[PDB]
């Protein structure tokens, strides 16, 4: 209960949602036999509503004034209350996949750089190579860190074209 | 009473809504092409023609994809025969278009 | 050769129509002018600078006279929260009999116009009660414009041109400036409230023929001469007052309870009165600080080279730096416009939450008017800003002068600042709308709790800092055994604490996740304007696809179609790039505003709570839902008063239209299709006679920009602003 | 009319001269370069500033650079 | 040239039909500009300014509002038929200049009989920055 | 014209969320975004583009990702081109939104 | 002789130049005494299109 956020398991407007969405869902089923196809479809879907909505719940979600989830972002504040899972983990869960694109795609740079005609291996890939590199990019941030300290992965401004000014 | 539809989404992500309610115990997109109205004038019944039509209509784009293969790589017409205007005139007002409008005129 | 262009000789020998829109554009860049000095540039812009206060003076005075003449300021007084207040009357013989008699607005005659200005609020709380006191007010303002044109005349003569010098006097301008222009002037104003506006707020009136004869304080300026400052606050105006008489009123003159009036919902007369009297005092006290005659003070080069910090972390530091600002006159114009813009965007930030004008909070439209002129106004000065710091940057920069300096660092590593500008627009644009287009999307579906609300945690931590109680945050100044909350209990926190937890007011509002949203969309919008401004100063002398960029002069078209293509490579066309960005942007801050306050004042907060998150409701809820009493100005059936505002919005629309007409289209089929009409004129019975003398020509690349520019922000400014009035005039 | 400047950088293509409609630049003997040639505008009146000069310009940065202002009915391209 | 050339007023034109772009009256109030060239036989060319016309053996003359139309004309001749023509200019008081070589033997080559003019022996971007030029009424390019 | 073809119809657009027709809303929404997208390869140019695409290299080049192939700014046709296809393209969909969705729920 | 080696690898050191800062191959360098002889060929183009340049003494060094 931060920020004047009630949970949602305890809050009024998420559960008259809630009834409002299956009404609206309901009102649709009336038009067809229960033994056809359509049916069996807003079935499933009334299914995935209620799955979804009692999911939402009882998982540390807390909403407020609107009936629809809120989402915690300060550090801390997510840790010392149940809500690592919405912003917190998810950051970096998405950070290891950015820095394996990046980590992946620098060695395809470096690789091919060291390469008569560089230019025609960026339209002209190579899948084993490049593959090769694709499973070998889970350790991004120990190859990203090591190389960082020895310059490797940086460069000196002295082969940097700079600006004129 | 039953509007026209074609096109069926996936339940993948929230798409169910857009399978619409168009009558008869169908749900998907109304379309608006007008087809319905086409397969109407064309007089088309059950969809056991509707499945013979769109397979031989992929025959005759695997041919016309076969023919352009063959019309370029294997059997190329010369300049001559592209310049003979007054044969392409005819053949296509005669051919095409009175043999269209005749096969037409008689389905 | 003509002499229209008298600055410039070369302009007038241009035969073609081009010599008449570049000499009205070049007509005051006296620094490009043939034959002129740096002292007689100076001296013109001084004369320059007195004809422009000439003429803001001028503007104000006939604001007042007009006031006077036609408005209804008496009856705003009687009842300002039924009273319109009124512009001018609208003599157009152009008018229907319908139209004449839909704009007796007011309680008025003849056809008059409802003032949005914010004016009668302002001379009501400053004491201006009669409109006999508005005709002097205006014949004194056009008095003081015809002597500040005349001084314009005066250092232009023999004798009496001031040196350049003088204009260069760094320390004592500062000096003169901080202790006179801000000191004395706040000082006579705090004054002039004090003797005026608190007795006329209580019902006691002040004039040129009693204020001598009454007294500010029944204490008489003995707390002054003693200590005992705690007279002037001793007995406050109640809760229970009324702003136009002396109910439960008391006799003090500076006080500092903080909040808003009960009554009138704006700042006490007293607080204002002590801040702009220790405003005052604290300036008259920082303008005795720079060197001047005497022998003490501060001088600025020496305060400019001692600070340089050690170990290289900034190089030679700040050395070399005052010949850089007092030599060139665009970054001192550069500074102060920045300085301008932020100043004019914490006004536009401040007057709405703290409205220090009565009943100025009760007039929604009003307020709306006065926060989205004064952001516009800002943006457009930052604009000119970045614009002229570029143009410091290419004409007068000398990196022999300030070698291994905060300037020539910070231009050493100008693709770092640049690329990573660029990184965090980028990032804040894609995450941004992300998450727009994906609360968009799940609303379609008929499932909006699937939306991603991210609750904005630490303004409403600030917030809470500062006094909010409604987020529950156990922090300083809301917990009663915080330090923070006792110092100051018994001075301004009852007062500052009973204003912010009222939601009624406009003292900050409580913020969704969709005030999160446009937040960071805002900050966006800032951070893209930024980084084309930012990189359009940096690469305004040098680029390494063009490095001799100060050779082609600020404002040039190109380079040609040679080295792939250099269309838009000056940093004037990096400016004109981003003035459509800054009216993007505040559009969104005004947008925002307006949405906001505008479901506050109807009482559906929770509308816009819901409704901002995802984009489509934004444009349902806000430019169609508040656009039905707009478009309906003149309809067929009936007509009513919006008939301008409807007219206004068309308008904008039309002349946004023709700045894409010149901003799609550019010179060079244009060129053809004149000439096909100077063959068409030429070469025709009845009008051969009739030739020109100005050949015809297309408008120049850059005169094309500038002119689609220009098209483009006065229609959008007209648009925007008909919109508004309209939306919140028809409802309220 | 506009200014057309050549500098030392120049080697001797004798290209930009073909590429200008205008009969601008012409070709002086040098020594400063293998081909003994050097770039000169005598008719720099004559001018327009269409920069097709310094698009055959193959040295980096250009020899010949053109620079736009003082426009007259030359260099404005009117035949009216 | 060895001698500079006069314009015969003697010469024939190309037969040609009315076109509407052409002299205007920039032709009597201004110069105006005309090129000469020798055929060695009937050909068909197109005007920088009109469409196509037939062309005399011999002596040919044509009457254009710019130069860039008579090197224009020019360069199509010269690369189509490899004609070598020359133009000129023709003032309002009847003044005749020549602007096409006056060497003669095109700025294509050098000839060794013209002075080097706006040529600058410093190289490009090592001009001074305009504020050491400012209020001088010199720029950086022009020194 | 304004006030009763484009405002008193899409009022079935913009309240189109939540049922069979609010793909329509997403793809005016959609068309809007395009349409505003084109206008930056309208109005602007290529040197400045070209500029801060300099400044990007510079900053793939400080941690050496510098691609072999040099990035460079679209040309000027180009970008007129990609300009005129993302307004036709925003315009047209915008306009077929529209007009499918005030057809669909009232027609 | 008055240069560097034909064919090494060098680095040039002209601000104004595309290729600042950058490493480019020696095709060949001029005897004659010119105001540009080192001439060299880069492997990447500039924005005009062209590979080589040609550079003075003062403005090619060898890279580290
Ligand atoms: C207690 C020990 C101590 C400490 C902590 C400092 C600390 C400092 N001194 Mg120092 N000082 C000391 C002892 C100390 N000094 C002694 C003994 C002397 C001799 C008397 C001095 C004399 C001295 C002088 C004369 C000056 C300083 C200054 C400074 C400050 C700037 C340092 C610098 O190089 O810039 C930081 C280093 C950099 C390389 C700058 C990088 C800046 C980046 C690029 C900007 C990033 C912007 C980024 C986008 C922002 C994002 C924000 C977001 C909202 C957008 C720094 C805080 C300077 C000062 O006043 O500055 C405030 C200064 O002029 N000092
Ligand atoms: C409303 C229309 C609109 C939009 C959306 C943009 C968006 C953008 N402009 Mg802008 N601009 C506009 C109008 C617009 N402009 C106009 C009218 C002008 C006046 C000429 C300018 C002038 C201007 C300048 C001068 C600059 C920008 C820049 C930018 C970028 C800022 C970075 C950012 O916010 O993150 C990204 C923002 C986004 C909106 C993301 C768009 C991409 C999304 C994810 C869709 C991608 C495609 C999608 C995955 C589907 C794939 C298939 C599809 C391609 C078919 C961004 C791409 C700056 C830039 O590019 O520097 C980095 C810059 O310098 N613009
Ligand atoms: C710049 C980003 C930023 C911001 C604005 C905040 C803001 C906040 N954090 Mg946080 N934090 C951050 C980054 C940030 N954090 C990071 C990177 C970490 C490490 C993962 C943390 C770890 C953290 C913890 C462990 C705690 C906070 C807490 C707080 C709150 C009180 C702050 C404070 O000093 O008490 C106000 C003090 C006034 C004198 C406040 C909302 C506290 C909280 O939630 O309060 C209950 C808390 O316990 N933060
Ligand atoms: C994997 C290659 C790679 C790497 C490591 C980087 C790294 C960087 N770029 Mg770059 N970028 C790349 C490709 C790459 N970029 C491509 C392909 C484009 C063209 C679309 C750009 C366009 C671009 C711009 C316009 C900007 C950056 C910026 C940045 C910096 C910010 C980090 C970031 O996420 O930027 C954001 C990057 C993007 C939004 C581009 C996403 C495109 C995809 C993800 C790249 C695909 C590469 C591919 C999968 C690799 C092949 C794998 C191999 C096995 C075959 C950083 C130095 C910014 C900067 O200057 O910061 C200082 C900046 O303004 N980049
Ligand atoms: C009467 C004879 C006849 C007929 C019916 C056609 C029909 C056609 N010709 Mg034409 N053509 C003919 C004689 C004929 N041609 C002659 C004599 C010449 C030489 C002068 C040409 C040279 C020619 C050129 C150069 C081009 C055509 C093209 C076309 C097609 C235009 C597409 C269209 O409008 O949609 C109508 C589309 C359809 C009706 C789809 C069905 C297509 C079927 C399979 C074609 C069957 C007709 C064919 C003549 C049957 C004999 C071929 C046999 C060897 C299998 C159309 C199918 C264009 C093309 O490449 O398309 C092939 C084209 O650019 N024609
Ligand atoms: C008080 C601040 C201030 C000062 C002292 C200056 C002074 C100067 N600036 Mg700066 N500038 C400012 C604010 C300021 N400007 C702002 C706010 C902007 C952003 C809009 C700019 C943008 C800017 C640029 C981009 C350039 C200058 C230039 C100049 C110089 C000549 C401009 C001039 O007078 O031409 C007189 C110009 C006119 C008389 C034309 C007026 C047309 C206006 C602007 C269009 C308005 C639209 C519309 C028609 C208005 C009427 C509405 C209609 C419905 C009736 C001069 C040094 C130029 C320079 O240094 O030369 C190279 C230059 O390139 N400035
Ligand atoms: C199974 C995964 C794909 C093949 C993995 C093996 C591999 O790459 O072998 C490598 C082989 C041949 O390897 C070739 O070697 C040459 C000499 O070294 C060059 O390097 C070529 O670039 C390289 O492709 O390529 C392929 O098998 C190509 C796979 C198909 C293209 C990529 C996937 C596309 C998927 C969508 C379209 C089809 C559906
Ligand atoms: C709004 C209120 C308007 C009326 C305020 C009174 C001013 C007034 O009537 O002034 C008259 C003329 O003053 C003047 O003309 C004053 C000129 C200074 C008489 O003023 P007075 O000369 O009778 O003043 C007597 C001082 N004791
Ligand atoms: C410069 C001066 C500034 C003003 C300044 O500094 O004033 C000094 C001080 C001023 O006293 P007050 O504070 O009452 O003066 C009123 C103030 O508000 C303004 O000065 O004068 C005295 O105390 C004089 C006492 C004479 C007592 C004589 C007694 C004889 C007995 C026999
Ligand atoms: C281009 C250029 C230029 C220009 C520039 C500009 C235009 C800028 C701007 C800038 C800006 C516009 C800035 C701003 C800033 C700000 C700041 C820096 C602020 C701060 C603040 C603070 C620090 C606060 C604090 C606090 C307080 C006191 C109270 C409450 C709480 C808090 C804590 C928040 C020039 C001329 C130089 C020249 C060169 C180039
Ligand atoms: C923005 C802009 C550019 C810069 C634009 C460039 C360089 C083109 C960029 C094309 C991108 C790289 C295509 C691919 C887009 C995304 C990477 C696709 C993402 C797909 C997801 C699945 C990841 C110009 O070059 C230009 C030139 C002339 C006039 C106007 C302009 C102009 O306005
Ligand atoms: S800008 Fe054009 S007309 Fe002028 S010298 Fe260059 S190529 Fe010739
Ligand atoms: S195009 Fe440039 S480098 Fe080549 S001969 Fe002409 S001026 Fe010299």
């Amino acid at each position: 209960d931060i920020a004047g956020l009630t949970p949602c398991s305890e809050s009024k407007a998420y559960n008259k949602l809630e009834r409002k969405e299956l009404k609206v869902l309901d009102k649709r089923l009336k038009k067809y036999e229960p033994g056809s196809a359509p049916y069996l479809a807003l079935q499933a879907t009334k299914e995935r509503t209620e799955n979804r909505f009692k999911t939402y719940a009882k998982q540390g979600l807390l909403c407020g004034n609107d009936g629809l989830p809120h989402l915690i972002s300060d550090p801390g504040l997510a840790l010392r209350f149940n809500h690592a899972g919405e912003v917190f983990i998810p950051t970096f869960g998405f950070l290891y996949v950015a820095g394996y694109i990046g980590h992946v795609g620098r060695q395809y740079i470096i690789l091919s750089k060291e390469d008569a005609k560089p230019t025609d291996k960026e339209i002209i890939l190579d899948v084993p190579l490049a593959l090769k590199l694709a499973f070998q990019g889970w350790a991004w941030p120990l190859a990203s860190i090591q190389e960082l300290r020895n310059g490797s992965l940086l460069e000196k401004d002295e082969n940097i074209t700079v600006s004129p000014r | 009473h039953i509007k026209p539809s074609a096109q069926v989404v996936w339940p993948i992500v929230g798409q169910e809504i857009l399978n619409g309610d168009v009558g008869g115990g169908f749900q998907g997109i109304q379309i608006t092409s007008g087809f319905f109205q086409l397969w109407r004038a064309s007089g088309i019944t059950s969809e056991l023609q509707l499945y013979s039509t769109a397979i031989g209509g992929l025959v005759l784009a695997a041919a016309c994809f076969f023919a352009g293969w063959f019309h370029y790589h294997k059997a190329a017409p010369k300049l001559e025969w592209f310049q003979n205007v007054e044969s392409m005139l005819n053949h296509h007002l005669a051919g095409l278009l009175g043999l269209g409008s005749l096969a037409w005129a008689g389905h | 050769t003509k002499l229209f262009p008298k600055f410039s000789q070369g302009l007038a020998q241009d035969p073609s129509t081009r010599r008449i829109w570049y000499g009205l554009a070049t007509a005051h860049d006296f620094e490009s002018h043939d034959g002129m000095t740096e002292e007689n540039l100076y001296q013109k812009i001084f004369a320059s600078h007195f004809g422009q206060l000439a003429i803001i003076f001028l503007w104000t005075s006939g604001n007042l006279f007009h006031v006077a003449w036609q408005g209804n300021f008496e009856q705003w007084v009687t009842d300002p929260i039924h009273v319109r207040p009124i512009a001018h009357a609208i003599w157009d013989p152009h008018f229907g009999q319908p139209a004449v008699e839909a704009f007796t607005r007011g309680g008025a005659s003849g056809p008059v116009n409802i003032a949005t200005s914010g004016v009668y609020q302002w001379w009501y709380t400053i004491g201006l009660r009669s409109n006999q006191e508005l005709y002097v007010s205006s014949v004194f303002l056009a008095l003081v414009s015809a002597v500040f044109l005349f001084a314009g005349w005066l250092h232009l003569q023999p004798n009496f041109q001031p040196s350049l010098s003088w204009f260069k006097d760094a320390e004592s301008r500062l000096n003169h400036h901080l202790a006179g222009l801000f000191g004395v002037s706040s000082l006579a104003w705090t004054g002039h409230l004090v003797h005026v506006a608190i007795p006329e707020s209580r019902g006691q009136h002040v004039g040129w023929d009693n204020f001598l004869s009454v007294l500010p304080h029944p204490q008489g300026l003995t707390p002054f001469w003693s200590g005992n400052w705690a007279a002037y606050a001793q007995n406050p105006d109640t809760a229970s007052h009324a702003f136009g008489t002396a109910d439960g009123s008391g006799t003090a003159i500076l006080t500092f309870l903080g909040g808003f009036h009960p009554q009138t919902q704006s700042l006490w007369l007293s607080d204002m009165a002590h801040h702009h009297l220790a405003i005052a005092v604290l300036f008259i006290v920082a303008g005795h600080m720079y060197r001047t005659n005497f022998g003490i003070g501060h001088r600025l080069e020496a305060i400019l080279e001692a600070h340089t910090p050690p170990a290289g972390g900034l190089g030679a530091g700040h050395k070399g730096l005052f010949h850089t600002v007092n030599n060139s006159l665009h970054f001192q114009l550069g500074l102060a416009l920045a300085s301008v813009g932020t100043i004019t965007s914490l006004v536009a930030q401040h007057m709405y939450s703290l409205p220090p004008y009565a009943y100025l909070a009760v007039d929604f439209t009003t307020q709306a008017s006065l926060y989205t002129h004064h952001q516009y106004i800002a943006g457009f000065i930052m604009c000119g800003a970045f614009a002229h710091g570029a143009i410091f940057f290419i004409r007068d920069y000398d990196p022999e002068q300030n070698k291994g300096n905060v300037l020539a660092r910070v231009l050493d590593h100008k693709e770092a600042i640049i690329s990573h500008l660029s990184w965090v627009s980028l990032f804040l644009g894609f995450h941004t709308l992300g998450l727009y287009v994906h609360n968009d999307v799940v609303q379609a579906f008929g499932t909006p709790e699937k939306q991603i609300l991210i609750e904005p945690v630490f303004a409403q931590w600030i917030q809470a800092a500062q006094g909010k109680s409604l987020y529950g945050f156990d922090l300083l100044l809301a917990s009663s055994s915080s330090p923070a909350y006792s110092a100051g209990q018994s001075l301004w926190l009852p007062g500052w604490l009973e204003a912010i937890n009222n939601n009624q007011n406009s003292l900050f509002l409580t913020i969704g996740p969709g005030d999160f949203l446009v937040h960071h969309a805002i900050a966006l919008g800032l951070h893209t304007t930024t980084l084309i401004l930012v990189k359009g100063a940096l690469d305004a002398r040098g680029s390494k696809l063009m490095p001799d960029k100060k050779d082609f002069g600020y404002s040039f078209p190109c380079d040609g179609p040679g080295r792939g293509g250099t269309c838009d490579i000056s940093a004037y066309d990096a400016f004109y790039l981003a003035v459509f960005w800054m009216l993007n942007t505040i559009g969104w801050v005004t947008f925002y505003w307006h949405w906001k306050h505008l479901t506050l004042w109807q009482g559906n907060v929770s509308q816009f709570d819901e409704s901002s998150t995802y984009l489509m409701g934004w444009l349902r809820d806000y430019l169609w839902l508040n656009s039905s009493q707009l478009i309906n100005g003149y309809n067929p059936f009936g007509m009513n008063s919006l008939s301008v505002w409807a007219w206004t919005f068309l308008f904008g629309h039309l002349v946004y239209a023709t700045g894409f007409m010149f901003l799609i289209s550019w010179r060079g089929y244009w060129q053809e299709l004149i000439e096909t009409l100077v063959w068409a004129h030429e070469k025709t019975p009845l009008a051969n006679l009739v030739y020109w003398k100005d050949k015809p020509v297309a408008l120049s690349i850059v005169q094309a920009r500038l002119v689609g520019l220009a098209h483009f922000s006065v229609g959008y400014i007209f648009t925007y602003a008909a919109f508004l009035i309209a939306s919140t005039a028809g409802r309220f | 009319a506009h200014v057309v400047k050549i500098y030392d950088t120049c080697i001797g293509c004798t290209q930009c001269v073909r590429a200008c409609p205008l009969d601008v630049l012409e070709m002086v003997p040098w020594d400063g370069c293998k081909a003994a040639q050097m770039a000169s505008s005598p008719r720099t009146e004559d001018c327009v500033g269409c920069k097709r000069c310094e698009t055959a310009c193959p040295t980096d940065f250009l020899s010949v650079r053109v620079y736009l202002g003082n426009e007259s009915t030359r260099s404005l391209g009117l035949a009216y | 040239p060895w001698k500079q050339p006069e314009l015969d007023p003697d010469t024939p034109s190309p037969i040609f039909g009315g076109s509407t772009g052409g002299l205007l009256r920039k032709a009597q109030v201004e110069e105006f500009y005309v090129t000469t060239w020798e055929s060695p036989k009937e050909q068909i060319f197109e005007m920088p300014t009109g469409g196509a016309a037939i062309m005399r053996k011999g002596p040919n003359l044509l009457k254009l509002a710019r130069k860039e139309h008579c090197l224009a004309l020019t360069t199509q001749l010269r690369t189509k038929f490899r004609m070598s023509p020359c133009f000129y200019r023709v003032y309002a008081d009847g003044k005749v200049e020549y602007l096409h070589p006056k060497d003669g033997v095109y700025p294509e080559k050098v000839n060794a009989g013209r002075v080097g003019v706006n040529q600058n022996m410093r190289s490009i971007g090592k001009n001074v920055d305009p504020i050491k030029v400012k209020f001088t009424g010199s720029e950086p390019f022009e020194i | 014209w304004l006030r009763d073809f484009l405002w008193a119809q899409s009022s079935q657009v913009i309240q189109s969320y939540g049922s069979a027709l609010s793909a329509y809303g997403l793809m005016f929404l959609g068309a809007h975004f395009v349409w505003a997208f084109s206008l930056m390869f309208l109005f602007s140019g290529r040197g400045y583009w070209q500029e801060l695409i300099e400044s990007i290299v510079w900053a793939h080049n400080k941690l050496r990702v510098a691609p072999s192939i040099q990035p460079r700014a679209l040309s000027i046709t180009q970008g007129r081109a990609v300009g005129v296809a993302h307004y036709l393209l925003g315009g047209i969909a915008t306009t077929w939104s529209f007009f499918l969705a005030r057809i669909i729920a009232v027609g | 002789e008055i240069g560097p080696k034909r064919g090494s690898l060098v680095k040039v050191l002209r601000p104004e130049s595309y290729w600042y800062n950058q490493v480019g191959k020696v095709v060949s360098v001029d005897q004659s005494g010119i105001r540009y002889p080192v001439v060299v060929r880069f492997e990447n183009q500039n924005y005009a299109g062209v590979s080589t340049n040609n550079y003075a003494l003062d403005e090619v060094t060898d890279p580290p």
